[PDB]
């Protein structure tokens, strides 16, 4: 689209537009969880490793 | 503002627990281990209140 | 427990400050012996 | 009372780590403002007669 | 409460308020001057608000 005329634009709509927005979520949330995960794990056997 | 104002307060409980720590280890040899226990022991009701 | 370990400017400090509580000792002693000038003046 | 802490300091770390944690995410999604609103609502109607 | 806690020993009252100011004396100091410098940046900032 940016090779179309100048005055042209674009605007998604719809479940793309929603994607659009949740670009980087999941991710985020999968970090968080695994963080999460991990300080529970450790705090129930009292080690960082294990 | 009341961050601020408070920052004096909330460092004023560490520095209580601290400081009494270092007394009874000063005063009375103790590992500082048990050493923080008994303080705690010693000073837990005034800091509740 | 953790972190803490078994133990110019500081010896100066520390001396000035036992002298301090030795003084302000004596003063407060002096002090306790006159009470009802001290709750005029709060008043 | 702290003689769990004392004996369990992965444990106490572990809550330092999540209080952390949460505070860090919660800092950018805060709104600011110099002073709250202590404005009454109010609704306004505007009428044309030229 | 270390006043109380002095008479709780049976040691007499104006020698067990002496003592107990005595040996509150520093952290009195040590809290007073902690928020007291705290504030310090407060009055002497000038710029917005
Ligand atoms: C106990 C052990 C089990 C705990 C499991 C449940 C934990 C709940 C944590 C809630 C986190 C929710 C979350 O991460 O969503 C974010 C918003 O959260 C927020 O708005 C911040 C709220 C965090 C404090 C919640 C109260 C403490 C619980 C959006 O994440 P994002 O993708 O928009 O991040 C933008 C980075 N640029």
């Amino acid at each position: 689209i940016a090779k179309l005329p100048k005055g042209i634009g674009y605007e998604w709509t719809g479940i793309s537009l929603q994607e659009k927005q949740s670009e980087s979520q999941m991710a985020f949330l999968l970090g968080l969880s695994m963080l999460v995960v991990f300080l529970v794990l450790a705090a129930l056997y009292e080690s960082w490793a294990i | 503002f009341g961050m601020v104002l408070a920052i004096g307060i909330i460092v004023d409980d560490a520095i209580v627990v601290v400081e009494n720590v270092e007394r009874i280890m000063a005063t009375e040899g103790l590992s500082p281990k048990d050493a923080t226990s008994k303080a705690m022991k010693e000073i837990t009701s005034p800091i509740i209140g | 427990a953790t972190i803490l370990k078994p133990i110019g400017f500081f010896a100066w400090f520390d001396r000035s400050f036992d002298k301090v509580t030795k003084k302000y000792e004596l003063m407060l002693l002096k002090i306790i012996k006159h009470t009802v000038p001290m709750m005029v003046i709060f008043l | 009372m702290s003689q769990f802490f004392i004996r369990r300091p992965v444990f106490a770390w572990v809550i330092a780590i999540f209080i952390i944690i949460f505070g860090l995410l919660s800092i950018p999604k805060l709104p600011i403002a110099r002073f709250p609103s202590v404005a009454p609502p109010q609704v306004n109607i505007s009428a044309t007669y030229p | 409460e270390f006043a109380k806690m002095l008479k709780e020993e049976g040691m007499s009252l104006i020698e067990a308020t002496v003592a107990a100011a005595k040996l509150r004396l520093r952290p009195i100091l040590m809290t007073s001057l902690a928020f007291t410098c705290g504030v310090i940046p407060l009055v002497i900032a000038t710029g917005a608000s």
